């Protein structure tokens, strides 16, 4: 019964570590692309005159 | 009768001692399995964190 409960409940560290890595990376890349996106409109400002 | 009863009780006691020891042996085998598994899990965590 202990083994059965382990199966139903216990997580897998390997899988979860890979997941965390993927998440951290998506987050960092998102921050970067946001930095690039914020700039976009300012190309307009050059046409201020 | 009395040394006879001793024969009987000695025999019964011996059966019981074998039983207890056997239970302990099987339990320790289970320990072996779990220890090995957790140990390699631990090394994996240490390395992937060193990452």
């Amino acid at each position: 019964l202990t083994s059965a409960r382990s199966r139903i409940e216990d997580s897998d560290y390997a899988t979860e570590v890979s997941n965390m890595s993927r998440a951290q990376i998506l987050q960092q890349a998102g921050t970067s692309v946001l930095a690039q996106a914020n700039q976009v409109p300012q190309n307009v400002l050059s046409l201020l005159r | 009768s009395l040394t006879k009863q001793y024969l009987s009780v000695s025999n019964s006691i011996d059966e019981t001692v074998a039983r207890y020891k056997a239970q302990f042996t099987q339990l320790d085998t289970m320990m072996s399995k779990l220890n090995n598994t957790s140990s390699y899990l631990t090394q994996q965590f240490t390395a992937m964190n060193k990452s």
